[PDB]
RNA sequence: GACAAUGGUAGGAGAGCGUUCUAAGGGCGUUGAAGCAUGAUCGUAAGGACAUGUGGAGCGCUUAGAAGUGAGAAUGCCGGUG
RNA sequence: UAACUUGGGAGUCAGAACAUGGGUGAUAAGGUCCGUGUUCGAAAGGGAAACAGCCCAGACCACCAGCUAAGGUCCCAAAAU
RNA sequence: AGGACGACAUUAGACGAAUCAUCUGGAAAGAUGAAUCAAAGAAGGUAAUAAUCCUGUAGUCGAAAAUGUUGUCUCUCUUGAGUGGAUCCUGAGUACGACGGAGCACGUGAAAUUCCGUCGGAAUCUGGGAGGACCAUCUCCUAAGGCUAAAUACUCUCUAGUGACCGAUAGUGAACCAGUACCGUGAGGGAAAGGUGAAAAGCACCCCGGAAGGGGAGUGAAAUAGAACCUGAAACCGUGUGCUUACAAGUAGUCAGAGCCCGUUAAUGGGUGAUGGCGUGCCUUUUGUAGAAUGAACCGGCGAGUUACGAUUUGAUGCAAGGUUAAGCAGUAAAUGUGGAGCCGUAGCGAAAGCGAGUCUGAAUAGGGCGUUUAGUAUUUGGUCGUAGACCCGAAACCAGGUGAU
């Protein structure tokens, strides 16, 4: 049959021109009382998947 | 070529490797998967994206976003691309999909500013990028939604 | 240009044949893996074995794990008895694949060319064949001097041509929407009436 | 379609039992034993073509330091005054010279001896 | 022609040997096929010939295709025999 | 004479001794835990009687040719009574 | 509900072309030479391999009787439209609601849509239901009665066929008097076992022997094919012999080597081996195994990364800003033709509205992220992954339905 996406990593990620997938950031939920200024800041901005984790999770995004 | 005779390209064929068949092969006994372990169990192995007990990346990440139900998506048309039609033609949706510029119209035909318009032409879409349209009137044309 | 031959062999006319079909250079690579697609499909692949669980009984340890001084065992239907179910095996499928129909036609046109430029290709003006009569057609083949092994093309379905031939072995007969590599690949020569010549080069 | 056993195991483990032929008992007769000792005889005749020159060598040295002994010389010192007389003749040819021709062997002594 | 490399387990890469079957071509066989046995034969290996005996009717070779394709061990299964 | 980048395929996650810098233990252990090196692992050949881990040295094949290493040269047993 | 006639088909059958000679050989179909038929060169058999010897094949013909499917008559039944909007009808314990469950891809959720139990419970065309809570508008339908062929599923079975499916440890458990023998109280479990020869011509007769068995004789191409009688490997058991061995410490060989005996695919041969050097099997598992760790009595056979569908990557090939069809239909179970629905690409960015070679963030024409400033796509070999038992063997157990108090 056909291969099933991960569905909660295709809600999570969002793939680029180049490939990559476009993630959020983990520590945004709450205690923010215990995360800086800066850091806070900073966590807002979106990231990439690394290539090490890439090369575990490709197939679970195969379709997406 | 004659069917005695026959050959493939070359390099179009390749032996597959048979593991499990004698130690010169090099795939022989373990049959390439090294010694014991799970990986070299039968059916063995993790699911993939697995961490052996880590929390995962996909859930340590957060969710993000809604998909709109109502999105509309538009087979977009350039100007390069309008550069196939004779100057004085009236392009429609019609003519893109039969010319075969456009094959899924999705929500319509949106022209867009890439590219460089060398022709005068009366352009009718859906939608028109603010570029494109000041192109398309440039050259001497027009353009209608 | 090709000469068109009457069935006695004398000159009827001449012809001209695109070469954009029977001129090309023929395409080995592509008409390789045309013949080798046609093989293929032509498999039944009516084929299957008795897996353990097919087997009949088996069901119950043929006797307890430990304490007896035997191998362990599970069921006298394990791969390893003698009447056991067979590993992996052959099993029922297909062997037909597709190739792209621009492939396909380009097959069909290196099959023709090579035919051509072997002079392999021979074209008739027509069989006046009234009743099937295998002597007439060995002798209409022995006339045009061919080869053991000839492909006969007609524009459409000519019964009578199609029965005189039938029985002649190395002679096969086929119209000009049938033609296959296999077929034309396997001919040493091929004799084709000039609308067939025509109709084929439409086509192709 | 099945690809029974058929021939080839029985050709291939009759050439390794006539390999076998002459060993002692079951090594000659069984083809799992039979093949562990022609194994062990391939191992041993690799390690035994490289033993031997170091053997024929041993052995025309031993013959070489008798003859010289004869001759009220050492070994070493005969191989030392050669080598300062410049002959190259090696221990194979000189040992079969003092076996064959003892006056050759005499004139080479003394030739090792002037040299030294 | 020169001169450089060539120990090796897990493992990666490459080139090949052999088995059954298919296609096409080209061959062998009661003046004796396969199989079996023996031999002092050939190739760098897997392996390939030739001769003779036995046997009594089927089988190579070339190119390509396809796999139930190769055993020495699983207190492996079955048979035979120590 | 490598190095790096991208991509296909892996295996490995029990290590051992020896030397040396250290903790622990008793300036015990063929102990145990780190640092550094070598060898074994995955390395045959020579020496250390025999002897994975020590010393010498890395086997493409053949030779009844030569020079050496560690280690040796009265006999076993090659070479200095 | 019937009836008459006709057609076709099924269940037996009939006709059906064309070869002789010689050689080898037990036998000719083989080889050789010379012929012939073919709408028939499918196939099996016949003393070896046959288009022309037989049974057949192509083609044509054929039914007393029964059955099946059909056509026409007969037979049977049967009105079909428009205009009007006064009144009437248009499915009730129903729809629906609450609570508890269930089903919907949808796990109670914002939960529509649909069912069951319990309790409550409408409206009546100015009506009622739905468009994923709900309300309005709009749009589309008209529940709570029933019937309905075809396209779809499957094969115990019959007929005709097919296979890069098995060929006696395979293939069915079962090629054979097999669900038998045998085991069990029973449910139930469940084998082994094919081959004389063309023809039985299956050995008259004589001889030893109680017989069995054998030696002749005979049949036969062959008995060295004589009854589980084609071939007849290995383990294993015997007889004879060339070389060798009773002062020797042996993983059994290897390298060196006299003596003796032979004579080959004729090669700087073969068998044996006084004596010398070297030398603790194999596999597995281990830091490390001669290991006194595991496994194998021996020999033979059998016995383990496969296939399907997806994904990815590489090689190959076609076409290229394009590439490509799926089901379906036609075709010989083929190739192939047709089929452009769909899929991927030619544009990205953003959660989204949206904007667009740019977009998002941001007050910003700042800065920063992701993009632009060409190449894809289809099929397919190889590698790898995923879903499948997924390289093979092995639990203790769990659940369901049965059989047992001899
Ligand atoms: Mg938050
Ligand atoms: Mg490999
Ligand atoms: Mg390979
Ligand atoms: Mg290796
Ligand atoms: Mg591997
Ligand atoms: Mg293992
Ligand atoms: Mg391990
Ligand atoms: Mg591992
Ligand atoms: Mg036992
Ligand atoms: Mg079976
Ligand atoms: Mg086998
Ligand atoms: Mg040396
Ligand atoms: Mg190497
Ligand atoms: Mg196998
Ligand atoms: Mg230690
Ligand atoms: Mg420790
Ligand atoms: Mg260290
Ligand atoms: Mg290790
Ligand atoms: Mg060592
Ligand atoms: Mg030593
Ligand atoms: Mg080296
Ligand atoms: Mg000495
Ligand atoms: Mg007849
Ligand atoms: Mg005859
Ligand atoms: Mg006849
Ligand atoms: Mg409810
Ligand atoms: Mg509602
Ligand atoms: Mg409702
Ligand atoms: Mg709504
Ligand atoms: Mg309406
Ligand atoms: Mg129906
Ligand atoms: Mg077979
Ligand atoms: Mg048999
Ligand atoms: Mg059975
Ligand atoms: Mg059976
Ligand atoms: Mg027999
Ligand atoms: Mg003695
Ligand atoms: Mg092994
Ligand atoms: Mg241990
Ligand atoms: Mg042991
Ligand atoms: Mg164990
Ligand atoms: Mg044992
Ligand atoms: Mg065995
Ligand atoms: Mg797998
Ligand atoms: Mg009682």
């Amino acid at each position: 049959p056909k291969m099933k996406t991960h569905r909660g990593a295709a809600k999570r990620v969002k793939r680029t021109a180049s490939g990559q997938l476009k993630r959020s950031r983990a520590f945004t939920s709450h205690l923010f009382a215990n995360k800086s200024t800066k850091q806070k800041r900073q966590l807002r901005k979106a990231r990439l998947v690394s290539k090490s984790d890439m090369k575990r999770v490709k197939q679970l995004l195969a379709y997406k | 070529m004659k069917l005695h005779e026959l050959k493939p390209a070359e390099g179009s064929r390749k032996e597959r490797n048979r593991v499990g068949r004698g130690v010169a092969t090099g795939n022989g006994k373990t049959s390439g998967r090294g010694h014991k372990g799970q990986k070299a169990r039968s059916g063995g192995g993790v699911r993939p994206g697995f961490e052996g007990g880590q929390l995962p990346l996909f859930r340590r990440l957060p969710k993000r976003g809604f998909t709109n139900i109502n999105r509309k998506e538009y087979a977009i048309v350039n100007l390069d691309q309008l550069n196939k039609f004779e100057d004085g033609t009236e392009v429609t949706p019609a003519l893109l999909v039969e010319s075969g510029v456009v094959k899924n119209e999705k929500s319509g035909i949106k022209i867009l500013g890439n590219g460089s318009l060398d022709k005068k032409l009366t352009v009718k879409a859906h939608k028109f990028s603010a570029s494109a349209a000041e192109a398309i009137d440039a050259k001497g044309g027009a353009h209608e939604v | 240009n090709y000469d068109v031959l009457k069935l006695d062999g004398t000159k009827s006319g001449s012809i001209e044949l695109s070469d954009a079909v029977f001129g090309i250079e023929p395409n080995n690579s592509v008409l390789f893996e045309a013949i080798n697609l046609q093989r293929a499909s032509l498999r039944q692949g009516t084929h299957a074995v008795k897996n353990r669980s097919a087997v009949s009984g088996g069901g119950r340890k043929p006797w307890k794990q430990k304490g007896t001084g035997r191998a362990r065992q599970g069921t006298i239907r394990a791969p390893q008895w003698r009447g056991g179910g067979i590993v992996f095996g052959p099993t029922p499928r297909s062997y037909a694949y597709k190739m792209p129909k621009k492939m396909r036609r380009l097959a069909l046109r290196s099959a023709l060319s090579f035919k051509a430029q072997e002079n392999g290709l021979t074209v008739v003006d027509a069989f006046n064949f009234e009743a099937p009569k295998t002597k007439e057609f060995k002798n209409v083949l022995s006339t045009l001097e061919q080869p053991k092994k000839v492909l006969v093309v007609t524009e459409n379905e000519d019964v009578n041509v199609e029965l005189s031939a039938r029985n002649i072995p190395g002679v096969q007969v086929t119209t000009a929407q049938g033609l296959n590599v296999l077929d034309i690949t396997n001919a040493d020569s091929l004799v084709i009436t000039e609308a067939a010549a025509k109709k084929v080069e439409e086509v192709l | 379609p099945r690809v029974k056993g058929g021939t080839v195991t029985r050709a291939r483990r009759k050439k390794t039992i006539k390999l076998a032929k002459g060993y002692f008992g079951s090594k000659h007769t069984l083809y799992k034993v039979a093949k562990q000792q022609v194994m062990k005889s391939g191992q041993y005749a690799f390690r035994d073509r490289r033993q031997r020159k170091r053997d024929f060598r041993k052995l025309w040295i031993t013959r070489i330091n008798a003859a010289a002994r004869q001759h009220e010389m050492s070994y070493s010192r005969l191989m030392n005054g050669l080598k300062k007389a410049g002959i190259d003749i090696n221990r194979k040819m000189l040992s079969e010279i003092a076996i064959s021709d003892e006056k050759a062997f005499a004139q080479l002594v003394t030739k090792a001896k002037d040299a030294l």
